[PDB]
């Protein structure tokens, strides 16, 4: 998915990290 | 290393290309605003006269957001529509017969 | 800050995930500016200057976005 | 300092949740006519921006702590 309107499931493969 | 991962991208580089997003930028608007104008009226809180005189403008307005748009990457409002997944079906309604639902 | 604990890894992901989000914040604006005007606290043209004006800046935020994913190698 | 990851993530559930209860609070008043229109475009934009980017978060934090 790569619409931002069609739900989270579009951040999927955006690496985030912890501070 | 990733170097692409730092530097944050930008939508045009140059006058043509912000030119061409400013008029894809209205375009785009101008199909979303009548979608919602039809939803409205399906709705039933517009008047038949308010609606009609808006969706006239709206469809003037429309036939020349798109003159400035058509070129060779775009030449149909179709392929606008699916190079920015923007789906209203009424709206695409209203431009195909040109005339408001009244 | 609770919202600085966990944070995109790069700066494009940041710029990914605050264009998702503004994009859907502003998704959330047009729906319920029609909900009001379905209750009749706000009058049509009103509602079409606005709609119109929200519209112009989503498609900036999702043709920007169009950019970001494919610059980051994501699905598009 | 020294949370736990299920603390943390306990706390961004709760200030997920306070954000949206905020922008719907904010919704209804403005579809009861309680609340101008111009106040409510740019602060219910600008709260429901961050709303989406907790949405984001918690769901990276969950997967974290792998559910």
């Amino acid at each position: 998915n790569a619409s931002s309107l069609y739900g989270i499931s579009a951040m999927d493969g955006v690496p985030f990290t912890l501070h | 290393n990733k170097p692409e991962l730092y530097e944050e991208v930008k939508l045009y580089k140059n006058a043509r290309e912000r030119e061409k997003y400013d008029n894809m930028a209205e375009l785009f608007a101008v199909v979303k605003t009548m979608q919602a104008l039809e939803k409205a009226y399906i709705k039933d809180c517009v008047s038949p006269s308010e609606y009609t005189a808006a969706c006239s403008r709206l469809l003037v307005q429309y036939k020349a957001a798109f003159r400035q748009v058509q070129g060779s990457e775009i030449s149909s409002i179709d392929e606008f529509c699916r190079k920015f997944r923007l789906d209203c079906p009424l709206a695409m309604e209203r431009i195909k017969e040109d005339r408001p639902i009244t | 800050d609770i919202d600085e604990v966990i944070i995109p890894t790069a700066p494009l992901y940041k710029q990914i995930l605050n264009l998702y989000a503004e994009e859907n914040a502003i998704e959330d604006t047009i729906f319920y500016l029609g909900e009001a005007l379905r209750r009749g606290v706000i009058d049509l043209d009103v509602f079409l200057k606005h709609v119109r004006l929200l519209s112009r800046k989503q498609f900036q935020l999702r043709a920007l976005m169009q950019k970001a994913r494919k610059t980051a190698g994501l699905s598009d | 300092s020294s949370a736990s990851l299920e603390t943390l993530l306990a706390l961004l559930q709760a200030e997920g949740a306070k954000i949206e209860e905020d922008t719907e609070n904010m919704a209804e008043k403005f579809l009861d006519g309680e609340l101008p229109l111009d106040s409510f475009i740019d602060v219910y934009q600008s709260k429901r921006k961050l709303a989406h980017m907790r949405r984001v978060k918690i769901e990276k934090l969950q997967e974290m702590v792998l559910k």
